[PDB]
């Protein structure tokens, strides 16, 4: 709910806010900002409505079934990006934020290592925006793809469990009026020494998120993490790899190529699920015999997505010599640990990252 | 006269627990289900056991049965520590229930007297009211004045006891120990209401009712306003109260 409150009338010769704005961002990372001169440019997104003509192909309108057009705008003199759609009013209110954004980016990104590189979308003019019309269960965590992100919305928060700001891990969610917010990127969150996060977003009630990102270059020197892999590609890949793809050849390709690395939602398992058994060991004296339906609420209540006997299969698969698969005489799949002693958390942190290493090398495989 | 008695019952008691294995296959000859039955609650480790009183009357011409049947409270910790020490050897937190059950003689509420004060009896009635189940002290761990040791002491099921000497002798004192919970073991302890039935009532008399008390796991089985029979120890409260281990729902 604490959110800082700045004027805008006064920042406009540039010389009294960088230090504050510099500091404010080391434990709050969701900035809003108000009273601008959009007034009347604000409430004319009535005119994109209803073209629905041209296929996805990476450029344009996802135009996804009537309910979504997912106008990924590309750029107009990078190579491999050409988009032009009407967007008279659109075009009007993305000057005045790309002005707002570039206002942002000499004000933000010049208390970091390189004040020059991360703003070069003033030259080459790189911008890949994310204009989700959602005109007349939903999307998955969606993070800005650029390294500034300024955008007008409803309320745009939540928060997914993790180790992050509000780190409560329930999803908050305040309500704004009249204002614009900023986030920024994975990538600043890199460049800068750990002071940023993330935040997740869904329908609001001022459902056309227009989220103008600053999208850094095809070739922008990255630092040693990330020599090798360029900004472009990267997010590129995570640019077709959140929504559905069913257009071309490429980015199915990338789904195929990439979907498979979801052992993240299964290894964390194996990061709590030895927990409870040995909770379980610590205060039943019956020999531990476990059953599936007390032992499925337990782990479905300590993790809120589906937990089923499909991952139970996979950790079988994955590592068999450490849990049994013997049945009983009533008819009921049966594990135990094999450990002689109750837990020794050296031991559980080698059986962790022995785990972390298999599953590595199932990946590294199956690819 | 029966500490060196208490001894040779124990020693009888487990070698009929000890002698009687299962050969029940083809329903030929008969034997005891005992040591399996402890096999089964090994996995669960309830321990509160079903013992046959009509099983045990074969030993010793019935002369076993009649000596343990008079004198039943003062042979229960030997009868204890002999099926401890067999499921000791037999078996590697640690309550124990001996229930008995299945007598060939039925008792009414209006033939107890006091000639039977200590030993078991089969009971039959109707439940009139019941009491919600509170935590029964059972043993306690008291700490000593200055000593800081804990004792492990043993209630009889009378009153809030107190120790009188320290074991330790680093004090000899007989001031107020401190009672301590965490190494006290709890059992849940309930209270109901039994009544005489209603086709043995006697000519113009009245359907006189008792409270009967009731540990281990016999509780919670015992529905309100059904016909039940009850299989226990005739205990004293200061009042003849009674103490049951078997419920079954009779009628």
């Amino acid at each position: 709910l604490r959110v800082p409150v700045i004027d805008l009338n006064r920042v406009s010769d540039e010389e009294q806010l960088l230090p504050v704005v510099r500091a404010i961002l080391l434990q709050h990372d969701t900035f809003l900002l108000k009273n601008y001169a959009n007034k009347a440019v604000l409430d004319a997104l009535l005119a994109g409505l209803t073209t629905k003509d041209l296929p996805d192909t990476s450029q344009g309108f996802d135009a996804n079934f009537v309910w979504l057009e997912q106008y990924i705008f590309d750029t107009d003199p990078q190579l491999r990006f050409d988009r032009k759609c009407r967007n008279e009013s659109l075009c009007s209110i993305y000057s005045r934020l790309f002005k707002l954004g570039l206002f942002f980016a000499q004000l933000c990104v010049k208390s970091v290592v390189s004040s020059a590189e991360l703003q070069d979308c003033i030259s080459t003019s790189h911008y890949a925006t994310k204009l989700t019309r959602y005109f007349n269960r939903d999307y998955v965590t969606f993070l800005p793809t650029g390294v500034l992100t300024i955008f007008p919305c409803a309320k745009a928060i939540r928060y997914k469990p993790s180790t992050m700001a509000t780190t409560d891990n329930s999803w908050v969610s305040i309500d704004e009026p009249d204002c614009l917010l900023f986030h920024t990127g994975t990538l600043l969150a890199r460049w800068s020494q750990g002071m940023h996060t993330t935040s997740p977003l869904q329908i609001d009630p001022r459902a056309n998120i227009v989220s103008l990102t600053i999208w850094p270059p095809l070739t922008t020197p990255i630092s040693s993490k990330g020599e090798g892999t360029i900004a472009n590609h990267l997010l590129e890949q995570q640019i077709k790899a959140f929504p559905k793809v069913a257009q071309q050849y490429y980015p199915r390709e990338l789904s195929i190529l990439r979907l498979q690395d979801a052992m993240k939602f299964v290894k964390e398992l194996f990061t709590v699920c030895e927990t409870v058994l040995s909770l379980n060991a610590l205060s039943r004296s019956t020999g531990v015999p476990p059953e599936l339906h007390v032992l499925l609420p337990q782990i479905s209540s300590m993790m809120k997505r589906k937990i089923v006997q499909d991952d139970i299969l996979k950790l079988l698969t994955i590592w068999s010599d450490a849990y049994v698969v013997e049945l009983n005489s009533r008819g009921e799949l049966t594990m135990n640990l094999p450990k002689r002693d109750n837990l020794t958390t050296l031991t559980n942190k080698s059986r962790t990252l022995a785990f972390v290493e298999r599953a590595e090398s199932w990946y590294q495989q199956v690819i | 006269v029966d500490d060196v008695t208490g001894e040779k019952v124990r020693e009888a008691f487990e070698q009929f627990l000890e002698d009687f294995s299962v050969q029940s296959t083809d329903t030929g000859e008969v034997e005891k289900v005992y040591r399996a039955q402890i096999e089964f609650m090994k996995i669960y480790d309830l321990n509160t056991i079903y013992i046959d009183y009509q099983h045990l009357s074969m030993r010793e011409n019935g002369a076993l049965a009649m000596a343990i049947s008079e004198q039943y409270y003062r042979f229960l910790p030997f009868l204890q520590k002999g099926l401890r020490r067999v499921v000791r050897k037999y078996a590697p937190e640690r309550v124990f229930q001996i229930s008995f059950f299945n007598l060939p003689t039925v008792h009414r509420i209006r033939d107890i007297r006091s000639e039977k004060i200590g030993s078991l009896l089969s009971i039959s009635g109707t439940v009139t009211r019941t009491s919600e189940v509170r935590p029964e002290l059972y043993k306690a761990s008291f700490t000593c004045d200055m000593c800081r040791a804990i004792v492990d002491n043993v209630e009889q099921s009378f009153k809030y006891t107190e120790p009188t000497f320290c074991p330790n002798p680093s004090c000899e004192n007989r001031a107020f120990w401190t009672l301590n919970v965490t190494r006290s073991r709890f059992l849940d302890w309930q209270k109901v209401r039994i009544q005489e039935n209603a086709n043995e009532i006697p000519t113009g008399s009245m359907p006189r009712t008792l409270d009967v008390i009731l540990r281990g796991d016999s509780v919670e089985r015992a529905k309100p306003g059904d016909r039940c029979k009850f299989t226990g120890v005739e205990i004293v409260v200061p009042k003849i109260s009674f103490l049951a281990c078997h419920v079954i729902s009779i009628g």
